[PDB]
């Protein structure tokens, strides 16, 4: 109950910031003012176009990591099981899994971005 | 089905502790190993028959022991134990290890009277057997029959007769 | 592919029928299924084509819904019952949902749209590895919980298979699209005998698979995707005529051959628990099935289609490309009635 | 509509030809709704006004089809004083056939509709006659 | 938690349905099979919790690691087809018909 | 499972946690523990067809322990008997369910 | 604090409505986002925080490499929210009015079916401990490290062989 | 629906009751096809290898048949067996239910009236 009720004292918080950040100043805006900014120029083109990505393959290892993480993350209590032999050797054997997957994708260059 | 036959609040009566848990820690040790064989009584009746209504006696008994054992520390060992639970009660987890000099005054207290010795490391927490005249359930689950198994054929395995006998075919 | 990574995915390949077979849990069953639709993927995608593109694409987006599907199953049969198999009473909406998710990773209709489009677009070899090695795994996890599957969904499912597995494989020309309805077909006589003998079912899976794999191979040996490219291989390979005729007729259920008994004893086993209308229905699609099987081999066999110029230097060449293991497999798949009953069991 | 399609044979051939043409048209039309449904999901209309003129003919046109067929089996009951002929659900189907054939404008499609809907209807009223099981449960 | 359990179902249903009628976007196709999989996670996660069975509570972390394996190689070919055409078009996505 | 690989070796990769009532950390019972267990020692030996007919009482007690139908209608019944005599006024509530009692520890 | 439950479990089927409705995957995304956080506190509400939080983070990394391959490849140059089109913003206040109703269906004719409003907030906690160490919900992961050693074999493999798939696929 | 059998080994291919069996005469005829089918293998392999279709690879074609007898021994076995239990378990069931299998009395051709069609 305290957790949420400080959690929505600070949403109440900001939001009193950006509402009286917003209502109290004097207003005066027209295209020009709300013209996107582009150094002074007029945009070529809109910002909504596709923007290569030249770590798409290092997000996708990201995201397989991020989950080995997930895996990763219960060894504080797994250290605590009677059988600390089984424990150690399947944690060994994952991380050692883990570091494989990495060096294999550093020999084959998906590190390196495209391009 | 039938209806579900549990004990009133006359049967449920006993003279609760009144005591609090920084109070039951600070005497815990000592309560382990004076109150030791009425509590294990308890339990073994209590794990083995798995009805709660099957132990009211041993709960009560639990009780009385525990009553008696708070009442000999009040009649000997008042002061030292009021200050050591009262420093176990400042800490949020009730640390043993911050109050030391209070549990050692109140150890030596309830050495010099009532020749009570603190349990040492590993004691409390081993299997302990136990001896009572309450006799063992043979059925604690309340189960039903079990359903006979398959009549299982037994006899030698003699070859097909008139081969696989699948249409035209001889053997 | 280096041979590191082919290891890996060959292996990933094989570990996944093999742990839903092995698997008590269902749980385990269905990482199974994860694992060998993650596996297959790459090696579906590997030519790098637009057509393998859309071929790998479809069948991720439909594996993985059928998989979820699969899998709110499971955890609803968890939520019922508090186990992880359906035992004997989970609820039938929870079947139902299992039947009916296995039937579109099988590939059966009216699930069957994507399979003669995944079929086409992928080399010949991965077709065989789909079409043989990928239906393993669900036909176990069907074959599992026979007993409490709905004959009236099983024998709707099976029935609109064989019809639009013989109206497909009547239609198409290309042989990868022919190979996918027959698959359609096959599944469906499988999924009919299911709920009354699932070891029909698995002698007709062992028989479609030994069936399926020489016919593919007998493709492999020239990359030969058309009735044309197939038409020609009398200027090719002529000593193969006979085992394709021999093959294709055995697909088409007609004896003496071998093919004709998986679905004389499902038809028999219906004839047994009294399904006389779909058994009838059945094999009438079966003739249709044979229909285009028998144009088939008037286009290869019969007769003898032109020829090119450039045949010439291609029978100046020599090949070793047929291995051991395809007379084994054409032979055991040609002349096996007479060992019928061994056949059965 | 289980129920439905059970108080279909409640009551004997002949009797609540009504009932029986309301309770075949309403068959009909889900059918036609099924059938439509695929129709527009796998072939698509240009747009919904036609989308949905396509799903409406197809709907009226097995609607038809089963009222036809119901009248025709019901009234061919009635006048020739036999309940239990498959002889009734063959002309229902052959007038249902015919039905379909003239939703279609094609003589040979009205002449193929009869004949294999006739026979369907007969085998029908036959396995309603005779016990057949369309889907049995494992019994060996 | 049958309410609670009723409303997962039905989070389940929509998601399935969201995949099931497609739109323009393999990416939104692909949202659909995440929010299928994270509905399918607190059905798991609550069921685990409401029978306190701690040895099936490494049913949901595995459904998860399966899950993400999976969106990871959509990811994978949704690359391929923007490198094919531009966009992850379904309707660009069609000439294996013929 | 289709293939007995796990029996026929001895080996149990995944059948030491196919139910509520199996093997458990720190020997945290599962809910309805007992229930499930008396299912499984009813239906063990027997078959699925004999389990299903004949285990119907044990079934029958584990799901409603899981599941709790009828403790919930049994529950809402009351509840709903009590607002109404609230609402037509000829019952009160006891003081140690309106939320002042003698507490015990 | 007895509908609390309901209330997360309403806002979970909302946000998957949002979903299934489809708009751009930024907002698809910001949707899938709200749901895991939902999610989050509905596993925090029912039991042990490690499952919440474990989702939860597994869903904030999946939704930023979601965010980044949208602005990459699966954008539009007007992006498609839910109040773009009036046929979706139709769809999304019509589900949101079926929701109520079937709801208000489920408590008045089922009566003690799947929904319950008397019965709200009385079936959440069946049975729990009330005395006793070694109960949350992080220990039973912990036990896939020695009790479930399979599983923890298949998930490890799984993302080993899921490294070689996605360098193979986007081998190019 | 013979798998959930009492006394059942899991993945055992001949087990002891099998050894009571008599195994296969070695010159039947299934075993005579296996091994006419080996060599129609070994035959249709040279061929489709373009070789002599018999003169040539007489250790490939000795192999085909000696594999393919010794697979067709083995599995002929098995089937045996199979054949041979499914018999047992069928007779005794009806031995331990007789209530279900009574012993009909077929009467003979003087009391029984078989109706007559005269054909004309
Ligand atoms: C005899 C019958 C069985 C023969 C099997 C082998 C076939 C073969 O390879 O033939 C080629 C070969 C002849 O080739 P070749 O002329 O020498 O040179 C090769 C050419 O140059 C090659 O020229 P090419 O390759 O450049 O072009 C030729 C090509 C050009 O292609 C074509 O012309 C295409 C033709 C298309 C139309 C035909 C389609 C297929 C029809 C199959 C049959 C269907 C109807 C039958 C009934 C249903 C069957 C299911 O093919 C052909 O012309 C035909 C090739 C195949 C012919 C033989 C077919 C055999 C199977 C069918 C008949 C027997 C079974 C059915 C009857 C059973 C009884 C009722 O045949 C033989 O040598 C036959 C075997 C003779 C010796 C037998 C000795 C037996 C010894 C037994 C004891 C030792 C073993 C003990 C075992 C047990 C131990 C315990
Ligand atoms: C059985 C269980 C109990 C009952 C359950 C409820 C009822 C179930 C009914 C099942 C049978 C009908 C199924 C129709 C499917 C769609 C047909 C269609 O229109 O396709 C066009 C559509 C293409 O449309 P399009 O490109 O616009 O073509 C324009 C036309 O050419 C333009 O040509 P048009 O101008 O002539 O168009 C007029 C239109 C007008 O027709 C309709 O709208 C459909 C009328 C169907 C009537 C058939 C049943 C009549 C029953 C009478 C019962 C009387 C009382 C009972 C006593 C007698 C019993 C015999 O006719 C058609 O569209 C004819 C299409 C071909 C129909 C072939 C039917 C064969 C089986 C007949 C016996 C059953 O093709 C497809 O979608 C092909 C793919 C099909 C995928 C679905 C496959 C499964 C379908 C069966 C499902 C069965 C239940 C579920 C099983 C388990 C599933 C998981
Ligand atoms: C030169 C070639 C032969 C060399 C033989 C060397 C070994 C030797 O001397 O063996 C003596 C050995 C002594 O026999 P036994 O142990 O004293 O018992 C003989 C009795 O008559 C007991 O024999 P059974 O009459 O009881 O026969 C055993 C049983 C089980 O045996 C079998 O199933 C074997 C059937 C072989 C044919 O046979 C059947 O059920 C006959 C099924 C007939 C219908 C099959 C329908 C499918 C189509 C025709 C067959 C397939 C041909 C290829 C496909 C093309 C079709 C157009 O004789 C045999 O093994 C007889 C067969 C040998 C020829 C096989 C076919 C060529
Ligand atoms: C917690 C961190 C953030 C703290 C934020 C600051 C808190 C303390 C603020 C004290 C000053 C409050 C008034 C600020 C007004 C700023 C804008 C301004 O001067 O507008 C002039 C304008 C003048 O308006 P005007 O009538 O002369 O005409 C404006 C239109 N033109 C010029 C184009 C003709 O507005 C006001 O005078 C509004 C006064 C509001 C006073 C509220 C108290
Ligand atoms: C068991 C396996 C797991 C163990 C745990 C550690 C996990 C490590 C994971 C990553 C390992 C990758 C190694 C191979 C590799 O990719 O090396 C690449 C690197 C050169 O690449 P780069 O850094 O891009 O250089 C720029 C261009 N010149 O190449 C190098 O830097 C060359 C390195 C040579 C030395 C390797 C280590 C020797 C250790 C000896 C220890 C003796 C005690
Ligand atoms: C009794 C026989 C009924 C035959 C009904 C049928 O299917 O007829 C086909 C015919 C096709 O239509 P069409 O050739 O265009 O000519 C219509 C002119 N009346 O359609 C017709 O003739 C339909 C005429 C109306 C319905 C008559 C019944
Ligand atoms: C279970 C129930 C299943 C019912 C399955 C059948 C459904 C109704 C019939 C559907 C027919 C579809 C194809 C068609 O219309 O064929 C008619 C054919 C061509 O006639 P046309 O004028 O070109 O029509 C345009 C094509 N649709 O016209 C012809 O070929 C003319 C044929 C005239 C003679 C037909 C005589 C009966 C033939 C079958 C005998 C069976 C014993
Ligand atoms: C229920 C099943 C049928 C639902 C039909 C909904 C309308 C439909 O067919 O939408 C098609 C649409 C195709 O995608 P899009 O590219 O946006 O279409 C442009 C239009 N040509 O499809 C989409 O845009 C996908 C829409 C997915 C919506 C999922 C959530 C639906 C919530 C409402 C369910 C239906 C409630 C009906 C209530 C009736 C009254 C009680
Ligand atoms: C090369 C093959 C080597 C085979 C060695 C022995 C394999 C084995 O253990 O086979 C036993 C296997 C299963 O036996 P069972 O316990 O009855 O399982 C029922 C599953 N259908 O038995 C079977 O699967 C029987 C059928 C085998 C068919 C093999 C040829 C096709």
């Amino acid at each position: 109950m305290n957790l949420y009720t400080v959690i929505f004292i600070n949403i109440l918080l900001s939001l009193t910031l950006i509402l009286v950040a917003f209502w109290l100043p004097q207003m005066n805006l027209y295209s020009e003012k709300a013209n996107p900014y582009e150094c002074g120029f007029d945009p070529t083109s809109s910002a909504r176009l596709p923007f290569s990505m030249k770590f798409f393959l290092v997000a996708i290892t990201f995201l397989l990591f991020d989950l080995e993480i997930a895996l990763l993350l219960p060894l504080p209590w797994a250290i605590q099981t009677i059988k600390t032999s089984t424990m150690m050797i399947m944690a060994f054997i994952l991380v050692t899994i883990l570091s494989l997957g990495l060096a294999y994708e550093w020999t084959q260059k998906g590190l390196e971005w495209t391009e | 089905p039938g209806i579900v036959e549990l004990p009133t609040l006359e049967e449920l009566k006993v003279e609760e502790v009144k005591v609090s848990s920084a109070v039951l820690k600070a005497a815990a040790h000592h309560y382990g190993a004076q109150c030791d064989k009425t509590n294990k009584e308890f339990m073994l009746c209590r794990w083995e028959e798995k009805d709660p209504r099957r132990c009211l006696k041993e709960g009560k008994l639990v009780n009385g022991c525990a009553l008696n054992f708070f009442r000999q520390i009040k009649s000997h060992c008042a002061e030292p134990f009021t200050e050591y639970w009262t420093c176990l009660d400042y800490s949020n987890m009730q640390l043993f290890r911050h109050c030391r000099q209070q549990q050692a005054k109140f150890d030596q207290c309830v050495l010099d009277k009532l020749g009570w010795v603190r349990p040492d490391l590993g004691q409390l927490s081993k299997v302990t057997k136990v001896k009572t005249d309450r006799p063992l359930p043979e059925n604690p689950y309340h189960s039903r029959a079990r359903p006979e198994p398959n009549p299982v054929i037994e006899g030698d395995l003699k070859p097909a007769k008139h081969g696989t006998r699948f249409f035209f075919w001889t053997v | 592919m280096n041979p590191i990574t082919l290891a890996i995915i060959y292996f990933t390949i094989f570990l996944g029928p093999v742990i839903t077979m092995s698997s008590t849990n269902l749980m385990l069953m269905w990482v199974g299924l994860e694992f060998s639709l993650l596996a297959i993927i790459p090696m579906l995608i590997n030519k790098k084509n637009p057509r393998s593109t859309e071929a790998a694409t479809k069948y991720f987006v439909t594996q993985a819904t059928a998989s979820m599907i699969i899998l709110l199953a499971i955890v609803l049969n968890y939520k019922q019952l508090g186990t992880w198999m359906f035992q004997q009473q989970t609820n039938g909406l929870i079947l139902n949902m299992t039947l009916m998710a296995l039937s579109m990773k099988l590939g059966l209709a009216p699930f069957h749209f994507w399979l003669p489009e995944v079929t086409q677009g992928i080399p010949l070899h991965m077709g065989l590895i789909l079409l043989t090695w990928q239906k393993i795994a669900p036909l176990s996890i069907l074959i599992q919980i026979y007993p409490l599957l709905n004959s009236t969904i099983i024998l709707m499912l099976a029935i609109t298979s064989i019809f639009m597995g013989a109206w497909g494989g009547l239609n198409q020309t290309q042989m990868r699209k022919i190979m996918a309805y027959s698959s359609i077909a096959h599944m469906g006589w499988m999924l009919a005998i299911l709920p009354y003998n699932p070891s029909l079912t698995l002698l007709n899976l062992m028989i479609y698979i030994i069936l399926t794999a020489p016919m593919f191979m007998a493709l492999m040996l020239n990359n030969s995707m058309t009735i044309n490219s197939i038409s020609l291989l009398w200027n090719k390979t002529p000593a193969m005529l006979t085992m394709i005729s021999l093959m294709l007729l055995s697909l088409g259920g007609l004896p003496p051959l071998t093919g004709f008994l998986p679905k004389w004893i499902i038809i028999t086993e219906l004839m047994k628990n009294n399904c006389l209308i779909m058994a009838t229905l059945m094999a009438m699609m079966a003739l249709l099935n044979l229909f285009f099987y028998t144009r088939l081999i008037y286009s290869t066999s019969l007769t003898m289609f032109p020829t090119n110029n450039n045949s010439k230097m291609m029978t100046h060449q020599t090949k070793t490309k047929p291995n051991l293991m395809f007379s084994t497999l054409a032979i055991m798949s040609t002349m096996t009635l007479p060992l019928a009953p061994q056949l059965i069991t | 509509v289980k129920r439905f399609f059970e108080s279909y044979h409640e009551v004997p051939d002949g009797t609540q030809c009504h009932r029986k043409t309301y309770i075949t048209t309403a068959l009909g039309g889900i059918c036609g709704i099924i059938g439509s449904a695929y129709s527009v999901s796998l072939n698509p209309a240009d747009s919904t006004l036609e989308a949905v003129a396509r799903v409406g003919r197809y709907t009226f046109t097995a609607a038809a089809i089963g009222a036809m067929f119901g009248l025709t089996t019901c009234v061919s009951a009635q006048v020739r004083e036999k309940p239990d002929d498959p002889l009734n659900y063959f002309i229902g189907g052959c007038a249902g056939g015919l039905t379909l054939g003239a939703r279609t404008h094609s003589y040979g499609t009205a002449a193929m509709g009869c004949v294999y809907m006739g026979t369907a209807a007969a085998l029908f009223k036959i396995g309603k006659l005779e016990g057949w099981e369309l889907f049995p449960t494992p019994k060996v | 938690m049958p309410s609670t359990f009723f409303n997962l179902t039905m989070a389940f249903s929509l998601s399935l349905l969201g995949t099931l009628m497609f739109r323009s976007h393999l990416m939104s196709t692909l949202l659909c099979l995440e929010g299928m999989v994270l509905s399918l996670f607190i059905m798991t996660s609550v069921t685990s919790l409401n029978s306190n069975s701690m040895s099936s509570m490494p049913i949901p972390i595995t459904i998860l690691v399966f899950a993400a394996c999976e969106a990871a190689v959509g990811l994978a070919l949704l690359v391929k087809v923007s490198n094919t055409y531009g966009t992850d078009y379904v309707q660009n996505l069609n000439l294996l018909q013929c | 499972p289709f293939l007995d690989i796990q029996k026929k070796l001895g080996i149990s990769l995944d059948r030491h946690f196919m139910f509520l009532s199996a093997e458990q950390p720190y020997k945290n019972a599962a809910r309805c523990h007992a229930f499930e267990k008396e299912w499984i020692e009813c239906a063990h030996g027997i078959g699925g067809t004999r389990a299903k007919k004949e285990c119907k009482i044990e079934f029958d007690d584990f799901e409603e322990c899981l599941l709790r139908y009828k403790t919930m209608r049994r529950m809402h019944d009351i509840k709903k008997q009590r607002e109404k005599l609230m609402k037509e006024g000829k019952y009160t509530p006891p003081p140690h369910h309106s939320g002042r009692e003698e507490p015990r520890p | 604090m007895n509908n609390y439950i309901f209330v997360l479990s309403s806002l979970f089927l909302v946000g998957c409505l949002g979903l299934a409705l489809k708009p751009s995957p930024i907002y698809g995304g910001l949707g899938l986002i709200v749901s895991g956080f939902v999610g989050c506190l509905m596993v925090l509400g029912f039991g042990g925080s490690f499952l919440g939080l474990m989702v939860f983070l597994i869903y904030l990394g999946g939704m930023l490499v979601v965010f980044g391959y949208t602005t990459a490849m699966a954008t539009e140059e007007y992006p498609e929210t839910w109040g773009s089109n009036w046929l979706i913003l139709g769809f999304l206040v019509l589900g949101v009015i079926m929701e109520v109703f079937l709801i208000c269906v489920l408590n008045y004719y089922d009566e003690v079916g799947v929904i319950n409003l008397d019965g709200l907030g009385d079936w959440l906690m069946y049975e729990v401990d009330d005395v006793g160490v070694m109960l949350e919900g992080g220990i039973g992961v912990a036990a896939m490290y020695s009790c479930a050693t399979w599983m923890m074999v298949v998930a490890g493999w799984s993302l080993f062989a899921g490294i070689f798939i996605i360098i193979e696929i986007t081998r190019d | 629906m013979m798998n959930g059998r009492p006394g059942h080994e899991p993945l055992k291919f001949l087990p002891d009751e099998a050894r009571s069996l008599p195994p296969p005469k070695l010159n039947d005829p299934r075993l005579v096809y296996m091994g006419l089918l080996g060599y129609c293998t070994g035959l249709m392999d040279n061929m489709l290898r373009m070789r002599p279709v018999m003169r040539a690879g007489l250790h490939r074609q000795l192999l085909f048949v000696t594999s393919f007898v010794f697979a067709g021994y083995f599995y002929l076995k098995r089937q045996n067996y199979l054949y041979a239990v499914k018999d047992h378990d069928m007779f005794g069931y009806i031995k331990l239910h007789p209530e279900d299998f009574p012993e009909k009395e077929k009467k003979t051709y003087a009391e029984i009236l078989e109706p007559f069609h005269p054909v004309r």
